[PDB]
């Protein structure tokens, strides 16, 4: 029934700034006896339980520092963080207390800023004893490149398909801020023998143009 | 203080039922509801349904009618719900909550429930070398790759775990019913290959430890 | 190879290192020291100096855990060393030495600061020890201004990766062992004075490196106008993306005029054109001001030599 929009996607601000999120209803979430927006936000550390912090679209929890302002009323509710630390990256959600269904929000996940960097490209061919026992796969590393924005593409000698291709993104690295990822190009033993070049091209804001490592077989 | 423990992970086959466990101690469980949230990477929370444990008992949602029935024991303080045709989206992690007038505020710890027919299979790992035909520019990176696995912990340490700096472990990806990753790892062009570099890949499920050097 | 090294005590006061007994003359016989060592990483260090080389500066002072601690600094090699005792007899315990003390790195390359370091144990300590073997050791790598600062690597953001081993595990006898730290993607910003810190729960020695940083310009010349009909004097000698913004003097000469190849160009030449990229680096166009070109000069072609740190001893030349 309620839709709860939230908004931004996913910032990334530096610690000490104020920050904010914004959040949407459907329907007006106000209650007329008892002047309260029965709206929550919740916090979730990465790889845990989340935990409520404001309740009511204000007040907030006993043990949550007072930088946590929630504010807004009607359909239009925001919560800002004046002073962000360490302790703060997490992802948020709004979620409504007013009808049934209960829904929450999209989530907005809060990153570190930093400085864009390009990534470490490097790519890999099949190993000897993955092609006597099974078939072949391209190994392509993007390591420590900011921001998140990446995509990668592949090229076999002029031709080019997305069949067999699996990525796997990481999340930000608790020491450096950086992102790394992975791409993997699993073929078989015999329609590998009958190409040539293998390419793994990328495309950040960095570089104007892409960073192409490739390799004869 | 009150505490919500829920059951282990559920690791099971599709089209067959599971029944997770929820107990509440620290406080009155018949005097305060009891909701389900669920968590599915890539959708967000999506809310269940509650349960009280005392007159008025179950409410479900518009999309959990037929699926996930809540049960709830008043003797000994425990929370129940019975998912039932478990197809391959119903993968998420399933959180017990104390509910409350403005929310919730008190949550479990969560149950992870993973739905799939594939056997218990050790994995394959192959060492990623860049190849005698490369530009090895001060750093040189290596891999050690591992498909072909099920489960989803395996642990992945490089020289017995010496080693951990610049070490980069991308998460499992699921494929042809196995799942599958990959390590990482930057060294110098002094230490390799002139100092070998092992990495060790152990599973708890299969219990089975491989240690392969990374060869040109 | 030098035989002994002359050194400053400090609390300064001359002494010597020796590495067969010499004539001790004006030296106090407490500074006139006839140096041991069982690692073997010191005298293999001055037996390894180029020769030729200048004498390289020492200081030793006293060490609380006798104790004298040996700073040796060179622009070839940084060696601090632990010691323990008419010459006194000294026997070498700890010693942390690098040969690459000042590195320079291109800019946006990765540096690679190396680092080696030898234990031997006194007798006291190995006779009192029932220690499996190797003990185990700590390395920091910090940033240091006239003192300390910021710790970057041990055992930390924009990288900074540490590694040390000894890969020897004898339990016997001196230990060696390895030591390296990389820089990824250096930037401006992190040129300085580095600290390399072993600690052992014997004891702390530190090493002192000068981390610089450079970068090559590009030179161009073209003649330039004025946006007019006739001519004012007006040239050009373009400098683009350096880093080292001190040691650059622009430069004119007249190659192949009617008097030799190394002719300076006369005239007007002024010099203020720069401006910042957005990478920290710089750029800068040279002008000249030459006189009307008579018969004798054809054939000639003039050009503008750029020095800098960045550059070789002749710099770069375009015409
Ligand atoms: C230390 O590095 C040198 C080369 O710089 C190498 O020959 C030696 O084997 C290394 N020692 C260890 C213990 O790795």
């Amino acid at each position: 029934d309620i839709v709860m929009t939230q908004s931004p996607s996913s910032l990334a601000m530096s610690v000490g700034q104020k920050v904010t999120l914004s959040c949407k209803s459907s329907q007006s979430l106000l209650n007329s006896i008892n002047q309260k927006n029965y709206l929550a936000w919740y916090q979730q550390k990465p790889g845990q339980s989340p935990k409520m912090l404001v309740y009511f679209a204000s007040t907030r929890e006993s043990g949550v520092p007072d930088r946590f302002i929630g504010s807004g009323s009607g359909t239009d509710f925001t919560l800002t963080i004046s002073s962000v630390q360490a302790e703060d990256l997490a992802d948020y959600f709004c979620q409504q207390h007013y009808s049934t269904p209960l829904t929450f929000g999209a989530g907005t996940k809060l990153e570190l800023k930093r400085a864009d960097a390009a990534p470490t490209v490097s790519i890999f061919p099949p190993s000897s004893e993955q092609l006597t026992s099974g078939g072949a796969s391209v190994v392509c590393f993007l390591n420590n490149f900011y921001p998140k924005d990446i995509n990668v593409k592949w090229k076999i000698d002029g031709s080019e398909r997305q069949n067999g291709v699996l990525n796997s993104w990481t999340d930000q690295d608790s020491k450096d801020s950086t992102y790394s990822m992975s791409s993997t190009l699993t073929l078989t033993k015999d329609e590998y023998e009958r190409h040539n070049s293998y390419t793994c091209e990328a495309t950040h804001k960095t570089s104007t143009s892409p960073i192409v490592k490739s390799f004869n077989r | 203080q009150v505490q919500l423990q829920q059951s282990g992970a559920e690791l099971v086959r599709p089209g067959t039922s599971v029944k997770m466990s929820c107990k509440a101690a620290g406080y009155t469980f018949t005097n305060y509801w009891i909701g389900w949230i669920k968590q599915r990477p890539g959708h967000g929370l999506e809310w269940i349904g509650d349960i009280y444990p005392g007159g008025g008992y179950t409410n479900y949602n518009e999309k959990f009618k037929v699926k996930a029935t809540l049960t709830a024991d008043t003797s000994s303080v425990t929370a129940y719900m019975q998912l039932s045709s478990l197809t391959s989206e119903d993968s998420a992690i399933y959180y017990c909550t104390r509910e409350g007038n403005y929310g919730f505020a008190y949550w479990g710890q969560g149950t992870l429930v993973t739905v799939s027919a594939a056997k218990t299979t050790p994995p394959s790992v192959y060492p990623l070398a860049p190849g005698s035909a490369a530009q090895t520019n001060s750093m040189v990176t290596l891999g050690c790759l591992v498909k072909g696995y099920f489960p989803e912990p395996v642990t992945v340490t490089w020289n017995s775990g010496s080693l951990s700096s610049g070490v980069h472990t991308f998460p499992a990806v699921l494929q042809s019913d196995l799942y599958t990753l990959s390590s990482s790892v930057t060294v110098p062009s002094s230490t390799w290959p002139s100092e070998t570099v092992t990495c060790n890949v152990a599973h708890p499920a299969s219990s089975t430890k491989v240690d392969k050097k990374i060869v040109p | 190879g030098p035989a002994v090294i002359e050194c400053w005590f400090v609390e300064k006061r001359p002494g010597a290192l020796l590495l067969e007994p010499p004539p001790r003359p004006d030296l106090d016989p407490e500074l006139y020291l006839s140096v041991h060592d069982p690692a073997g990483a010191l005298q293999a260090a001055f037996r390894r100096y180029p020769r030729g080389a200048p004498a390289p500066h020492c200081e030793m002072s006293r060490f609380v855990p006798a104790w004298l601690m040996v700073s040796i600094s060179s622009p070839v090699l940084s060696l601090s060393s632990l010691l323990r005792p008419l010459i006194t007899m000294a026997t070498v315990v700890l010693t942390v030495l690098t040969h690459t003390p000042a590195p320079r790195v291109r800019l946006g390359q990765d540096a690679l600061l190396d680092l080696s370091f030898a234990y031997m144990p006194p007798t006291s300590e190995a006779a009192s020890s029932l220690a499996p073997g190797p003990p185990p050791f700590g390395l920091e790598w910090r940033r240091q201004h006239l003192g300390k600062g910021h710790l970057l690597l041990a055992a930390a953001q924009e990288g900074a990766v540490a590694f040390a081993a000894w890969d020897d595990d004898e339990p016997w006898g001196p230990w060696t062992g390895n030591g390296t730290f990389w820089l990824p993607r250096v930037q401006p910003f992190q040129e300085g004075t580095y600290l390399a810190t072993i600690h052992l729960p014997y004891l702390q020695g530190q090493v002192t490196l000068e981390l610089a940083v450079y970068k090559p310009p590009k030179v161009s010349l073209m003649p330039a106008t004025l946006a007019p009909g006739e001519a004012p004097p007006e040239l050009l000698c373009l400098v683009s993306h350096f880093y080292p913004s001190g040691g650059l003097e622009v430069e004119w000469e007249l190659r192949g005029g009617p008097g030799g190849r190394s002719q300076k160009a006369e005239g007007q030449r002024w010099l203020s054109a720069l401006r910042h990229h957005s990478d920290g680096s710089v750029s800068l166009s040279g002008h000249l001001q030459p006189p009307p070109v008579t018969t004798e000069q054809h054939g000639a072609r003039y050009a503008c030599r750029i020095h800098h740190p960045s550059l070789p001893a002749s710099g770069r030349s375009a015409e």
